[PDB]
This record gives structure tokens, C-alpha cells and sequence, in this order.
């Protein structure tokens, strides 16, 4: 449902580079465009006076609503309700490309033993080489099950540095709503759902079976730490690998490339240069 | 002695802090217009010549 | 400009401003320059009739002591707050 | 005074004097707690 | 060592300025740091350090922060000087966190613990930051007899200047009137003449 | 001679009665008596400041009472319970208004009948026998709360509260020498 | 017992010989009233801490 | 009640200081036992009885209901009012009843 | 010294009492009303009367350890290797209600004894108990330490030194509120827009070690100055 | 009766104890419990129930 | 004065802020959540909790590190 | 007869309606809550379920359904606790008062999941205490208040403008993931969004209503309106809560 | 209430004795 309102937003911001195209202003971009700079920095850019949201008059996520609004946007809320909504189609779609595209039978369809037992073998390469043993990857997601501040999806990202084919081969990260960890500069191979939508509507369900005999009853007794755990099995056991893989050796196949080094190497002398006429207009 | 000599000690640091300040500061509080006027004189506090007999 | 009242009222009830005191004036006057020059300019040169009488009753004091090397530290400060 | 070890006169609250018994007594209290170590009278040398 | 007596939990007490900074807000790794960032300033309470820096308002010192942590709003912004100012010192109070203080505490409400042991252990305390007590604290060093004649007159005067309609004012509290008649002397338990020259103006 | 003999003026008729109606705070004008001393018309008086001292410390008699029945009897038992709560504010009645002196009073409130079996239940919960005091200083202020002792409602609290920590300093700070527990010859 | 000067003894012996070579005794500055400065405070510390004693068993231990 | 409840015209208050003690308790130990029995007569018909909401007397040993004003200060954040109340009175207004 | 306290024993006051009310002439006073039915212990004695010291007849004031010296032997020797098992909630003061872990493990070095584990094995183990619970509980901690840091509104110690850094600076180099008003606007530049014969140039602003708003979407780009640069699979 | 009441170490009157209850440190403290000035203090966690050597 | 006594100083020849933001401390806070980081740091807690009788600097108790150092000599 | 019953059985005189099998079965769950006195004194924690006054059998009236009520206070807030509970032991803030534990906790790494769970202890124990179930009039100390600030010279948009503001407020939590407080700010009042984990307590102020925006507050009942609706239930749901606010609480905490 | 219980009243708002504040200013 977020394609609606980027179609209905990116033609206030121009700083984008494209837009208004079926998706072909790649959404993950956007995310990657529109970054803290857009909530981080709330207080200090400062949105342009006669702003409704720091006149706390129109809401964040309903600018786009007013027509008025494009008349005088709010320049950095803008890139965050284009931020926002981005992220949530992101994690949306990588849900999806994960778990409704789990379609994939990895075998015995079981919440049961494999949990992270069959799976691909250059994970099980990778894995081994982070988390020492893929049992303990198996029960290191139930703490990053259990352990959230805020409700939020745990993923899984790789962190480039060491050349050895180890260094961050899997680094486990959860995050609060709808931040993908992209803006963090870390590749996120797999998405873990544990939203607090997700959650309270699996409360109902396995809260009882009731025989229909005694009368309609209700439960206390569930702590958090099962049913967080329980999806985080489920999610764990119905996963989508063969497509985790695909994105493992894309991530690897970026910061392997010798053009990443490169466009690093080429924005230093891009960035040095633009910084040198300043000092020399000054004096 | 031990427990005296941190509170020896720490009077040592805050007496700078604060020796420092009137030095530091913007002309900050030095010696105080009462404390050159009736505080500076000879007294038995101060550079008092010998207050015993013999 | 409130301040610049301040200082003249406890001139006029007797006190004398020495010369912590009038560097107190010269922070402000230097640094809050957000007012139009010319309010600066009636200061500009007031504050220094302060520094000029302040020198003036300044020797007197250390005059009979035949004491240089303060005088010459006491109009040393004078000195380069005036540049 | 006479110590406790020779007293006839026992106190109201105070632990009268402790029985006279070789220490390899633990099977005797078989039906008892299971977790009771061992009884405050029994003594080795008394 | 005393029997009983052991080393607190975890606090390594063989630390050093040449050790590196800790890596936890606490107590001591806070004023560990302080150590070396700072020298040796070590203020009493917090307000003592205001003194130094000579009137700067918290919310100023909430500016400050504000620019090295864009993160976080204008009234999150203050709430950082005033810990670490309460940490490296006694941690303070206002009448507003004296209001702070009953909000979090009454929201709870009663405790499922055995004797209600917590809610005592708050409302015994909470007694004790009432006027009711800095009162009752002056009567305690009032009857020690620690004042001397110049203090006497100083309550007197408190007294002949109170109108009978502030006593009966105070007599409601039964003991805010003893905070008057006692003002000086309830905080003097915390803390060469020159006269006119008459010369004949003639001769 | 009422200040020697220690009684006031008895009730004898319709005049003595409204006499001691509307006394009001005796606490306060005691000290308005004295911190007059520095009018101009009088000089300060040390008999009467003297008399301050005991419009203040009436009801110490009583209060250091209570500092010993809760802050000294090891194990009281859970003086949350009405049982127990009733025989401090009972004794309470009896150590102030004098009916029996402290040293008695105290002998009452340890060997007061608290519970059958009360050694064995302790042991379970009590180790060494000590006790914790927050439940038993929450009845022991409360009791001067129930009775109207001070019109001060913080005098009892404070004087409890004050007496502890002076005390908390000396060595062996609780345990009393049985001889010098209360005043005595 | 505690016998502190330790700057003591000097003065008190080599002074009973002080025709050693030929002067007063003007290094006892140093040792007989500026060793007590150092101390000075720690005595008034023993003093209060022996008071409360003396004030302590009379309320318990003294007969 | 005579305040709140009526007009400052009929109402008659009784002042406090013009009463005999003060309209207080006297502090015990002063008054030959005068003030005592009055608490004590005013609290032996104040006291409660019957079941309360824990499930024993008032005076029960070990249950013991308003514990540091918890009921007092239960019915201070309630309020006791009615919505249907809070309506009506909303819709009438300024207007009088009558 | 022998009837030191005999003329004050509670009973002989309520004895007498007893016969003073009962005569109808002596109105009784309040305590007697009330200790009339809630008569006092019958066998609490003085030491002073029964001559011997460990007669603890007094049934409150009672001293005495039920703590078996074998119990506080174990307990100790637990304790004595790991002070943070030892004050666990005993920090700064005794907790009725909540269990303290060492007696939770005590618990269990039984279990083990009895289940053939010889002594010095079991203490090895069940302080392992603690160490393996203790790691989660503090593993957990550094696992929302991400959830915070990264979200940007905790200060984790690198950036509190900056606070006393500055918070130093006021008092050792007075700012005048006005001068402070510009340390919030020169160095929020420096934090929101900050980057980290004339010469080619200095180690100047193209390389500097400060940390900006700014640098964090470069840090997010991976130095390519450009929007797309991940080429993973992505809404379409 | 002669000797009276005595302890057998030194005559004292008083069992030696520096420290009995298990609370006695908080409550003395407890103004600086409520406003939060006891969080990581030593002294009341170290010598809490300090008693004398045997 | 500092040129009358104080005046030769200088013996030979007698005649900052900068602030550092928080989530830019990126590999530092991503490895710390490991196992490996992890029981390192509890390894060091378990070294720092046998019953420790110092309590204090052995360097004021000089009469124990002025042995420190004597082992060290050696 | 109510302590030795389970924790939540009903209480009254048995209809008979029920066979054998009808009780045998009861009892079994008569028998298995006796677990609970077991685990809740070994579960026993310095901090717990904080009592609310108005009873909640019914759902918080218009606002919450009794099986939304469940979730909150019984499951997701105890789960807020049992981590405090947990992390507290061990560290220095080991028994304290919430007060103590928040501040000392707030802003640092280390001890964030103590920020964590307190901060949110005290978040979900206030809207318990914010909601009265059938909701009250502001009392006029109040009225008087509001209407000074909050009504840029209009027509007694004394809580009408509270209301919007909000709602913007509530909408402005683009998380979806936090708490909205009306806090005295020592000067004005002003709704301030507020991140789960953070209360208005860490940030020195005094608070008066609180407001979730968790979707567990909402989730069972309110997104049925915005099925059917397609804009925002959450702008339903805020002009649903002050059907059931308690300005009464917040005149107390005013002075 | 109805039935039982201004620029100037509202300089008073900011027996015997309380007249004065209605009065005195």
C-alpha cells in the first residue's frame, strides 16, 4: 500500500534523482537517500518556517494528503515521510521475498528440528565462520527473539572489512519499527518479523483445543519470552535460504568489487577537491 | 593519616580550582574590597608579630 | 544598554570602578556589538575616559612605594585592553 | 556452678543434655526426613 | 577485613588514571573520568557548579548538548546536564521532582510485597523532605542549645513581624509558624565599624 | 510551686475547667515566653528557657520509649498485626500520662503475648534471630499518629527518626547495658 | 604508648652532647615542633577517639 | 457541608478556635483525661463492621484494608461521578434546571 | 545486682495490678484494661534468676544461629569465590520476598551432591550456574546496548567524555552566555554540516577525525556519493 | 551478685556488635535513598553489616 | 611578579571540544554483542570476584607494593 | 471467601448447570493455579503488577475491550517487568525505587535495558492510571487552565484543541512504536511524542495523561474500523480515549 | 454547581484579613 503515497510525494522533493516511476526510483535508494538526515536531524535543519509539523498543525505521515502542503513543503520531513514509507514497503517486500516466497518446501515442512540445521552450505560456510557453531546461530536469534527494547524485526546483515571470506559473514541485528539497516551501511541478507502486530495477533490465536464444553475463556499465563520465541522458531524453520543466498552473494559481490574500492577512491579526490576551493576563497 | 592524607589532599585540588579561578576568571573575586579594607591589616590572624611573653 | 545605566548609577552613589570592574564594561561592549556603531561609538569612547581615569588614579596609588615592576605590570594590562 | 555436662537441674528452654552413641547411627533414621543430617542429641564422644 | 565486611560487587577497587576510561555510567567510572577530563573540580552539589560557570541556565547548558547530540528533543537535551552534574555530585532535588519523586512512586501504588516493606521504606522517607520536617529538625538543635544572643534577636524579630493573621494562617500546619519564629535559626544550622565622620562643617 | 510538685491546676469548678479548654499549642508559647527575653523590657531567662525545654521534651519520656521497643527488641514479630499494634498503642498509653515507668513497659512489650510456637515460626524466617525494623518503625510511628500525643504530627516521626541515627554511630549502638537502660539511680 | 617524634631522640641526645663541634640546637625547629605539625592533627585525633572511650565503657563496662 | 452545599447567606459555620479544645484532640497526657474519652467514645462509634472487600472485619488480625491511604487515594483518582451525568450537565448548560 | 529487675518484672506489676482493680476502690489504669486478657508469657525468667547464661527464656529477644556450622561452611565457600553471587540482593539491604540466587544455587550443590558429583566438582559447576545465567543477563545487556547506540538516543561513555569535555571547558575558560550561545550554533555546524606559497593543502577538513550528522549518510552510501549503490533485490 | 551482669572477654555489659539489624544502614540513609544519592555508594554496601573480629 | 622572581622562567634562553557522535562508533558496538566479546567480558568478571582483600591500594599499603616492586626487581 | 480462591475464578452459588465431568474439570484448573502461589513467590520481584483501582473485569469502558485489557496489563507489561526484575539484581540499582532506578539508568549504554523496561514499568502503569473507565469532566481548575493556553483566541478550545494536538501527536509516532504524554514543562503544558523504553520521567518533567500508541493498545479492536474506514482508526481511537480520560488524576499532579 | 456555590476580580485572584488582598490592591 506504500506506492500510493511515494507516487503521491516524490514530486515535492527534487533531490531524489528520479521519480514518479513504477518503482524504477529504486525505493531501497530512497532509504539510502533519505537517511538520518531525515529524522535525526528534526531539530537542527530546522524545517522552513510556516512548516505544519513544527507548528505541530499537519501531521508527519498525512502531508502528502494536503494539497496545500505542495505549495510550500516541508523540506527534510518530506524525505522523512518519504523515508518512512520507503522503509516500510522495504521491509514489506523483503518479508515477502522471504517469507511469501517461502513457498520453497526446505524440508519435512517442520517447526521442528532444522530450525538453522538444512540449509545451504555457504551459509553453513559463513555461519560457522561468525557464530563458531550453527547451534549456537540456532539459539543466538531466540536472544535476539527475546532481547528487544522495542518490539522490532531482527535481520541479518554483513559487515565487509576483512578479506579473509570471515569477517562479518552473519551479524544478527534487530532494529525498532522501520528502520532497515541499510541506512547503517550493513547489507541485510534475511528479515526476522517480530512486529507487535504480528505478535498480539498470534496471541488470540494460540490462546485457547477449548471444546467448546466448559465456556469462552481467556489467558494470562503466556509470558512474552514463549511466543516470541515461538514465531522466532516458526520464522526460523519456514525461512526462504536459497534466497538468502542470493543476497549473499550479492552483498559479497559488492564489497568484493573492486569498482566499490574505487568509488570510494574516486569520492576522496571528488570530496578533497570541493574542500580545497573553500579554503582558498576564504583568505 | 591515610583517610587525612585524601582530605589534605583533596582541599589541595579544590583550593586550586578555586586560587585558579581568580586568575582565571574575567577579573574575577581576588582579593575582596572588605578583605583589603579590614581583613589586611596586622591581626592575630595575620602577620602577627609575637603573641607570647619571654 | 541596560548595564551601561548600571555601572553609571553605582558611580553615582559613590563607588569608584576599578579596573577588574571596567574590564567587566569591555567584555560587553566588545563582544555584543549586535546594537547600530554608533551606540558603540558613544561607548567606544566613554569606556576608554574610564581606562584613562582609571591609569590616572592608578599611578597615585603605587606612586610613593618606588615600585616599577607592578606599575609597569598595572599600565601593561592598560595597555594592550585600549589597542 | 556445675557445667553442662553435669547438671541435674535442667533448664526451661535450653537443650538437655545429648546422648551417648557411636556416630554410625545414620541408618537407624531411615524412615525419618530424608534430608535431616543429623539429630542435635546424638553425639560421638559425650 | 572485618567478618561480614567483603569488597562491593564488581567494583574493581584497583583501578587507576592509567587504566583506560570504563565503559559504563556509573558512580565511579563517571567520576573516575572526571578525574582526567576535568583535573580534580569536584563540587558539593550541583548548583555549586552553576556558581563556578557563573549563571548559566540549565536550559543552556541544554543547548550545548542539543548540538553534540542532534538525536535528541530540546526537553531530552536538559535532562543530560542535570545527571551528569547530579552524578559527579549529590544527586539533588527541586520542588519539582519533590513532585517527581511522589509521581512515580504513588503510580505504582500498593506493592504484593510481604509487609508492604517498599511503599514504608517510600512514604517514612517522604515525610522526611516535608517542612514539617526542617521544623521539627530546628527544634532538635534548638533544644541542644546551640545559638548564641545574637540569634535570639534575630528570631524575636521574626515573631513581632508575623500579623496575627498569619498565625492563624500557620496554626493550621501546627508547625509552619515554628519554621518563622525559627527562620534564621533553621538555616543557621546549615549556614571593624566605620561610621560617619561628624566633623564642624564651619571650622 | 505546680512546676515543683509537677501538676497543674486540678479541675475544681466552672472557672478552672474552661481553663483548660482552649489552652491551644503550650509548645508554641512557651517559646514566645522565652524569645521575648530580647525585648527591650526583659532580659533572657534561663528559667525560662528552662521551661521551654520541657514543653518540648514533655513527651521524650515517652518517645525514647519507643526507640527502644522498636529499634532495640530484636524479632517483635510482625508488627503489621493488629495484635501487636494494640499492645504497643495500649503500653503506649501507659509510658506517657506516666502510669508505669519505662524499664516495666519495656518487660511488657518483649514478654507480651505474641503467638503460640513464636520461636519456631522465627526460625523459619528469622536466621540469627534479628529482625527487620521498617515494618516495625511504620507501627511505631504510626502509634502517635493513632494517639494524639503531639498536636506536631512530624514530632513523632523526626524524634523517632533523629534519636536512631545519633545513635547509630556509637559502639554496640542498640544493645543497652540492662542497668542503664532507662533512668535509674 | 605511641612515642611518634621520631625527630625526636635527635634533639634529646645530641644536644646532651651538643659541645659536639659548637653551636645552639636550631635544626629542632625542623624536628621538635615542625615534626609535630605533621602529627599535631593525629593527636587531637586520638585524644576525641581515647575521650569517647573513657565516655564509652563508663556507660557499659565500668563498675 | 454548610459551605459547599449552600448559599454564603443561610449557611451558619461554627469557627474552630472558638471551640472548647480547639475543636481538636488536646495532646493525652495534659488533660485529666478530658479530651481522651471524647476521641475514644468519637472513634468506639466510628468504627466499622461487617465483611469488606478483602473478606474479613475491619479489626481482623492480619487483613488490614487502607493501607497508606490506598482507598483514599483510590476514590481521589476515580472520581465519583456518572458519564451520564457528565453528559447532561455538559448539554444543559448555563441554563437552570427550573 | 541478683533483684536487679525483679521490683519492674511485668507480672508482679499485673499481679498486684490484679488485686488493686479487683478491690473496686482503684480505677484501673489503661494497660491493665488491655492486659487483662492478653496476659504476659509464663516462662520468660531473668538470667539473673535462673543461673545460667545460655537460658535464653526470653522468647523476642532470643540470639541464637540455626545455621549449620556445615551450612555455613558450604554457603562461604560459595560466597567467598564470587562476591557477585554472594550481594546479590543484599547490596544495601535484605529483600524478604525476592529469592537470592545463592540460595537458589545452594539449592542445586545439593542436587548435585546427592547425584554422585564429588565436592570440589560441584562448586566448580553450580557457580557455573550463576555464570551462564549472569551471561545472558549481561549479554542481553549488550544486545539492546544496539537497539539504543544505534538508535542514537544513549550515550555510551566515547561521547560522555565529550559532555564533561565541554561541561570542563565552561568553568576553566568562562563563556559568557552570549559566547556559549555561539558554542551551540559553531559547533552544531560542526556536528550537523561537519565532514571528516600556497601548498597543495593541509591534513585539513578533507580528512578530520570528528564525528557529524553529515558523515553518518556518507556512512551509508559507501563513499559513492550516490543514491544506488546496493544491488540487492528492492521493491519494483 | 557481686560481679552482676559481666561478659567474659572484658567484663563488658553489651554483647560486642558493630552492626545487628539488617536494615539499620538504609534507614539512617533513607533521605538519601528516596533522592537516588545511594546508587553506587561503597560504604553502605561494603561495611553494611560490619562486626568486630572475634 | 612574574618578571622580578618568576621573571626567568622558561629556563633555556631566561632572557579540544571536539565532540564524537554516538552511532558513528560502528564496528565497536556491532562486535561487542558476540559471544567471543562477550565471554571476555565475563571471563574478566570472573578474575575480579574471588574474595578480594585489598580494598584499597597496595601502594598505599607502600608496605605491599614496595614488595610489588621487589618481586619485580628480581 | 475470596483469598482462598484462585486468582481468577468467579465466586457465587454453584446453578448446578454442571455434570461431573462439569467440575472435575474445574478443579483440575482450581489445582494447576495453585502453580501460580508457586511460581509468583519464586518470581517474586521488587518491582510488579501495579493494582488498578477501577476494576477491569469489563473492558476499560468506551476505549478498550476486556480482551485487549488482557494483553497489556497481564502479558506485554509484565513482560516489561519480569526484565526489570531480572536486570535489576546484580546491578547497583539492585532495590530501588522507580524514581532511583530511572534516572540512575537513563541515557547510557550498558544499562539501557534497565531504561528499557522501567521507563516503559512506569509508561504502562500511568495509562492504567490515566484511563477512568467512563471518563470525567475536567475539573475547573483546569478548564480555567487549558483554556488559557490552548486556545489561540478561539471559542473554548480548551480540550477541543487538546484533542487534535493529539492526535497529531499520536500520528507524529510515524513508529507506531511509542507513548504520548501531556507533560508540565515547569512553564506550559505540551504533548510531547514519546519513544517506548523513554518516559517523560528521564526527562525531568512531570507528567499528567498518558496515551499508547502501541499497536497492542489498539490491536485487537480499533484496525476493524480502519478496515472499514480506510483512513485512521488511531485518530478514532485518540477521540475514543478521552471518552474514558481522567482529568481528576491530572488537577492533583497540576499543583 | 447552580443553585450554591472581573478585570479588577482578576487583580484579586493574583475573613478579617483576606479583605485586604480584595482591598489593598
Amino acid at each position: 500500500a506504500a506506492a500510493a503515497e511515494l507516487r503521491r510525494l516524490l514530486p515535492l522533493l527534487s533531490f531524489a534523482g528520479r521519480r514518479t516511476g513504477a518503482a524504477t526510483h529504486s525505493v531501497a535508494s530512497l532509504i539510502v537517500s533519505t537517511a538520518y538526515s531525515a529524522t535525526a536531524a528534526r531539530s537542527v535543519t530546522n524545517h522552513s518556517r510556516d512548516c505544519p509539523v513544527l507548528s505541530k498543525k499537519l501531521p508527519l505521515p498525512l502531508i502528502g494528503k494536503e494539497s496545500s502542503f505542495a505549495a510550500r513543503p516541508c523540506l527534510n520531513c518530506v524525505r522523512e515521510r518519504v523515508h518512512y514509507v520507503s522503509s516500510l514497503s522495504f521491509c514489506d517486500y523483503f518479508e515477502k521475498k522471504c517469507a511469501e516466497a517461502q513457498h520453497y518446501r526446505n524440508g519435512a515442512s517442520s517447526n521442528g528440528v532444522v530450525g538453522t540445521a538444512a540449509l545451504p552450505k555457504l551459509l553453513l560456510e559463513a555461519i560457522e565462520r561468525s557464530y563458531g557453531s550453527v547451534a549456537a546461530f540456532k539459539d543466538s536469534v531466540m536472544l535476539h527473539s527475546t532481547g528487544a527494547m522495542s518490539p522490532g524485526r531482527l535481520w541479518i546483515v554483513y559487515t565487509p572489512p576483512i578479506s579473509g571470506s570471515e569477517h562479518g559473514a552473519v551479524r544478527l541485528l534487530n532494529l525498532p519499527a522501520c528502520k532497515v539497516p541499510l541506512v547503517h551501511g550493513l547489507w541485510p541478507l534475511a528479515v526476522i518479523n517480530m512486529t507487535e502486530k504480528r505478535l498480539c495477533e498470534q496471541i488470540a490465536c494460540r490462546s485457547g483445543t477449548e471444546e467448546g464444553n466448559d465456556r469462552a475463556g481467556n489467558v494470562a499465563q503466556v509470558k512474552l519470552s514463549s511466543i516470541q520465541s515461538a514465531i522466532a522458531e516458526e520464522a526460523l524453520c519456514a525461512m526462504n535460504w536459497k534466497f538468502v543466498e542470493t543476497q549473499l552473494t550479492s552483498a559479497l559481490a559488492y564489497y568484493s568489487s573492486k569498482e566499490r574500492t574505487q568509488t570510494q577512491r574516486e569520492h576522496r579526490k571528488e570530496k578533497e577537491h570541493v574542500a580545497a576551493v573553500r579554503a582558498m576563497s576564504q583568505l | 593519616v591515610q583517610t587525612d592524607r585524601i582530605r589534605q589532599y583533596f582541599k589541595g585540588l579544590e583550593e586550586l580550582h578555586q586560587s585558579r579561578r581568580a586568575t582565571a576568571s574575567s577579573g574575577g573575586g581576588g582579593v575582596t574590597s572588605e578583605h583589603k579594607q579590614q581583613s589586611q591589616l596586622y591581626a592575630l590572624d595575620n602577620m602577627s608579630i609575637e603573641m607570647h611573653r619571654n | 544598554d541596560d548595564v551601561f545605566l548600571l555601572f553609571d548609577e553605582l558611580t553615582a552613589l559613590g563607588a569608584r570602578p576599578d579596573i577588574a570592574s571596567v574590564e567587566t564594561l569591555h567584555t560587553v561592549l566588545e563582544h555584543a556589538a549586535h546594537q547600530p556603531p554608533e551606540w558603540r561609538e558613544t561607548r567606544r569612547r566613554q569606556l576608554v575616559e574610564l581606562y584613562q581615569y582609571l591609569a590616572l588614579e592608578e599611578i597615585e596609588r603605587l606612586a610613593p612605594h618606588r615600585v616599577d615592576a607592578l606599575l609597569s605590570a598595572q599600565i601593561a594590562r592598560l595597555r594592550g585592553n585600549l589597542k | 556452678l556445675p557445667h553442662r555436662h553435669q547438671r541435674v537441674a535442667f533448664d526451661f528452654d535450653d537443650s538437655l543434655q545429648p546422648t551417648r552413641a557411636e556416630g554410625a547411627v545414620g541408618a537407624w533414621f531411615a524412615g525419618q526426613d530424608p534430608t535431616m543430617r543429623s539429630h542435635p542429641d546424638i553425639s560421638a564422644s559425650f | 577485613m572485618y567478618p561480614g565486611e567483603y569488597v562491593p560487587a564488581g567494583h574493581n577497587t584497583l583501578s587507576s588514571l592509567r587504566d583506560e576510561l570504563r565503559s559504563d555510567l556509573t558512580a565511579q567510572s563517571l567520576k573516575e573520568a572526571w578525574m582526567r577530563v576535568s583535573g580534580g573540580m569536584y563540587f558539593k552539589s550541583i548548583d555549586d557548579y552553576y556558581a563556578s560557570v557563573d549563571g548559566l541556565d540549565q536550559e543552556q547548558l541544554g543547548e550545548i548538548v542539543s548540538a553534540l547530540l542532534p538525536d535528541l528533543r530540546k526537553y531530552e537535551a536538559q535532562a543530560l546536564v542535570t545527571k551528569v552534574l547530579e552524578s559527579l555530585s549529590k544527586p539533588a532535588d527541586s520542588p519539582s521532582r519533590q513532585l517527581s519523586r511522589t509521581i512515580t512512586a504513588d503510580a505504582v501504588g500498593l506493592d504484593n510485597a510481604p509487609g508492604h516493606y517498599t511503599n514504608f521504606l517510600e512514604w517514612m522517607g517522604r515525610m522526611t523532605e516535608t517542612k514539617a520536617f526542617k521544623t521539627e529538625h530546628a527544634l532538635f538543635e534548638f533544644s541542644r542549645r546551640k545559638f548564641n544572643r545574637e540569634d535570639v534577636r534575630v528570631m524575636f524579630e521574626n515573631y513581632n513581624l508575623m500579623s496575627k493573621a498569619t498565625l492563624e494562617a500557620d496554626s493550621t500546619d501546627s508547625y509552619s509558624h515554628f519554621y518563622t519564629v525559627l527562620h534564621d535559626f533553621s538555616r543557621k544550622v546549615a549556614g571593624v565599624r566605620i561610621d560617619p565622620a561628624e566633623v564642624d562643617p564651619e571650622t | 510551686m505546680r512546676e515543683v510538685q509537677d501538676i497543674p491546676k486540678r479541675l475544681e469548678g466552672q472557672r478552672s475547667r474552661a481553663e483548660l479548654t482552649s489552652r491551644g499549642d503550650e509548645d508554641f508559647a512557651a517559646l514566645i515566653e522565652f524569645i521575648q527575653g530580647a525585648s527591650y523590657d526583659q532580659l533572657i531567662s534561663g528559667r525560662r528557657f528552662r521551661k521551654v525545654y520541657e514543653k518540648l521534651s514533655e513527651n521524650d519520656d515517652m518517645f525514647v520509649w519507643l526507640c527502644h521497643t522498636a529499634m532495640a527488641v530484636l524479632n517483635p514479630g510482625d508488627m503489621r498485626s493488629r495484635l501487636i499494634h494494640n499492645h504497643l498503642k495500649a503500653l503506649a498509653e501507659a509510658v506517657a500520662s506516666g502510669e508505669m515507668t519505662q524499664r516495666t513497659a519495656f518487660r511488657f512489650f518483649e514478654s507480651a503475648v505474641r503467638s503460640p510456637a513464636y520461636r519456631e515460626i522465627a526460625a523459619r524466617q528469622l536466621e540469627t534471630g534479628t529482625a527487620t525494623r521498617l515494618a516495625g518503625l511504620a507501627a511505631a510511628a504510626d502509634v502517635m499518629r493513632e494517639m494524639g500525643l503531639t498536636r506536631r504530627p512530624m514530632s513523632s516521626y523526626f524524634e523517632l527518626y533523629q534519636r536512631i541515627v545519633e545513635r547509630s554511630e556509637a559502639m554496640t549502638p542498640w544493645g543497652f547495658p540492662p542497668l542503664f537502660q532507662f533512668e535509674e539511680r | 604508648d605511641d612515642q611518634l617524634r621520631l625527630c625526636e631522640a635527635e634533639t634529646t641526645q645530641l644536644r646532651m652532647c651538643m659541645a659536639k663541634g659548637g653551636s645552639a640546637c636550631e635544626r629542632e625547629s625542623l624536628l621538635l615542633d615542625a615534626c609535630l605539625s605533621k602529627v599535631g592533627h593525629l593527636r587531637r585525633a586520638i585524644s576525641q577517639a581515647g575521650s569517647e572511650f573513657n565516655d564509652w565503657f563508663i556507660q557499659n563496662v565500668s563498675d | 457541608e454548610q459551605m459547599a452545599f449552600l448559599d454564603s447567606s443561610e449557611r451558619s459555620i461554627v469557627e474552630g478556635a472558638r471551640l472548647p479544645f480547639g475543636g481538636k484532640r488536646p495532646p493525652f497526657g495534659t488533660t485529666y483525661g478530658m479530651g481522651e474519652r471524647i476521641s475514644e467514645i468519637a472513634a468506639d462509634y466510628a468504627k466499622g463492621f461487617g465483611l469488606g472487600p478483602h473478606g474479613h472485619s475491619p479489626q481482623h488480625d492480619t487483613a488490614h484494608f487502607n493501607t497508606l491511604e490506598a482507598e483514599q487515594q483510590r476514590v481521589k483518582v476515580l472520581g465519583l461521578g456518572n458519564a451520564l451525568v457528565r453528559l447532561f450537565h455538559e448539554k444543559l448548560g448555563n441554563q437552570d434546571i427550573q | 545486682f541478683d533483684t536487679w529487675n525483679e521490683k519492674y518484672e511485668p507480672w508482679e506489676h499485673l499481679k498486684r495490678m490484679g488485686r488493686l482493680a479487683g478491690t473496686g476502690f482503684y480505677i484501673p489504669p489503661e494497660w491493665y484494661n488491655h492486659f487483662r486478657m492478653f496476659p504476659p508469657i509464663n516462662h520468660n525468667f531473668q538470667q539473673e534468676k535462673t543461673l545460667n547464661p545460655h537460658n535464653v527464656s526470653e522468647p523476642t529477644q532470643d540470639d541464637t544461629d540455626y545455621l549449620s556450622v556445615e551450612r555455613i561452611a558450604l554457603r562461604d565457600e560459595l560466597a567467598r569465590k564470587s562476591r557477585l553471587l554472594a550481594s546479590e540482593g543484599m547490596r544495601y539491604y535484605n529483600v524478604f520476598w525476592i529469592r537470592k540466587p545463592l540460595d537458589r544455587m545452594e539449592r542445586h550443590y545439593y542436587e548435585l551432591e546427592r547425584k554422585g558429583v564429588a565436592h570440589s566438582v560441584a562448586i566448580k559447576r553450580v557457580l557455573q550456574m550463576f555464570y551462564d545465567e549472569l551471561t545472558v543477563k549481561k549479554r542481553v545487556a549488550a544486545i539492546q546496548a544496539e537497539e539504543a547506540k544505534l538508535s542514537g538516543k544513549y550515550i555510551s561513555m566515547r561521547e560522555a567524555t565529550v559532555l564533561m569535555g565541554v561541561l570542563t571547558q565552561l568553568q576553566k575558560e568562562q563563556l559568557t552566555p552570549h559566547q556559549v550561545t555561539l558554542l551551540a550554533k559553531e559547533q552544531r555546524e560542526k556536528a550537523q554540516a561537519g565532514e571528516a606559497p600556497s601548498i597543495s593543502y593541509k591534513v585539513t577538513i578533507h580528512e578530520t577525525e570528528h564525528d557529524s550528522v553529515k558523515q553518518l549518510q556518507e556512512l551509508a552510501l559507501d563513499h559513492t556519493g550516490k543514491s544506488d549503490w546496493y544491488t540487492g533485490a528492492s521493491p519494483v | 551478685r557481686k560481679r552482676g551482669r559481666e561478659g567474659w572477654l572484658f567484663g563488658q555489659q553489651v554483647q560486642l556488635h558493630y552492626h545487628r539489624f539488617p536494615d539499620e544502614q538504609l534507614f539512617t540513609n533513607l533521605t538519601r535513598w528516596r533522592m537516588g544519592d545511594t546508587v553506587g555508594d561503597v560504604a553502605i554496601q561494603q561495611f553494611r553489616n560490619a562486626q568486630p573480629f572475634d | 611578579l612574574e618578571a622580578q622572581q618568576q621573571g626567568y622562567g622558561s629556563a633555556f634562553r631566561v632572557g579540544s571540544v571536539h565532540p564524537r557522535l554516538p552511532q558513528a562508533d560502528i564496528d565497536g558496538v556491532l562486535q561487542r554483542s558476540r559471544a567471543e566479546t562477550i565471554q571476555a567480558e565475563l571471563k574478566q568478571l570472573v578474575a575480579q570476584d574471588g574474595f578480594i582483600s585489598q580494598r584499597g591500594f597496595n601502594e598505599r599499603l607502600w608496605y605491599e607494593q614496595e614488595h610489588h616492586r621487589l618481586r619485580t626487581h628480581g | 471467601f475470596c483469598e482462598y480462591v484462585p486468582k481468577g475464578a468467579p465466586t457465587q452459588v454453584s446453578l448446578s448447570v454442571e455434570t461431573p465431568y462439569g467440575v472435575t474439570r474445574a478443579f483440575r484448573m482450581t489445582e494447576m493455579a495453585a502453580a501460580a502461589a508457586d511460581a509468583e513467590r519464586d518470581a517474586k520481584g521488587f518491582f510488579y503488577l501495579p493494582r488498578m483501582d477501577y476494576d477491569v473485569g469489563q473492558g476499560v469502558a468506551p476505549l478498550m475491550s476486556r480482551k485487549q485489557f488482557d494483553v497489556q496489563y497481564n502479558v506485554f507489561h509484565k513482560a516489561a517487568v519480569d526484565r526489570l526484575n531480572a536486570h535489576t539484581l546484580g546491578s547497583e540499582l539492585e532495590g530501588h525505587n522507580l524514581n532511583v532506578v530511572i534516572r540512575n539508568s537513563s541515557f547510557d549504554a550498558s544499562h539501557a535495558v534497565i531504561h528499557a523496561a522501567a521507563s516503559e514499568h512506569f509508561n504502562y502503569c500511568f495509562w492504567y492510571r490515566s484511563l477512568r473507565p467512563w471518563g470525567t469532566a475536567v475539573p475547573a481548575r483546569l478548564k480555567e487552565e487549558l483554556q488559557l493556553q490552548y486556545s489561540q483566541n478561539g471559542t473554548l478550545d480548551a480540550v477541543k484543541e487538546v484533542q487534535r494536538l493529539f492526535t497529531v501527536a499520536a500520528l507524529s509516532q510515524q513508529s507506531a512504536g511509542g507513548w504520548v504524554y501531556l507533560v508540565w514543562t515547569g512553564k506550559a503544558f505540551d504533548v510531547i511524542p514519546f519513544d517506548h523504553g523513554t518516559c517523560p520521567i528521564g526527562s525531568d518533567l512531570i507528567p499528567l495523561l498518558a496515551l499508547n500508541t502501541h499497536e497492542s493498545a489498539r490491536c485487537y479492536d480499533y484496525p476493524l474500523a480502519a478496515e472499514d474506514e480506510e483512513g485512521d482508526e488511531v485518530e478514532r481511537f485518540v477521540r475514543n480515549f478521552f471518552k474514558t480520560c481522567n482529568w481528576r488524576l491530572v488537577e492533583h499532579y497540576f499543583l | 454547581f447552580r443553585r450554591g456555590d472581573y478585570i479588577v476580580g482578576l487583580v484579586q485572584r493574583a475573613n478579617t484579613y483576606a479583605e485586604y488582598i480584595q482591598q489593598d490592591v
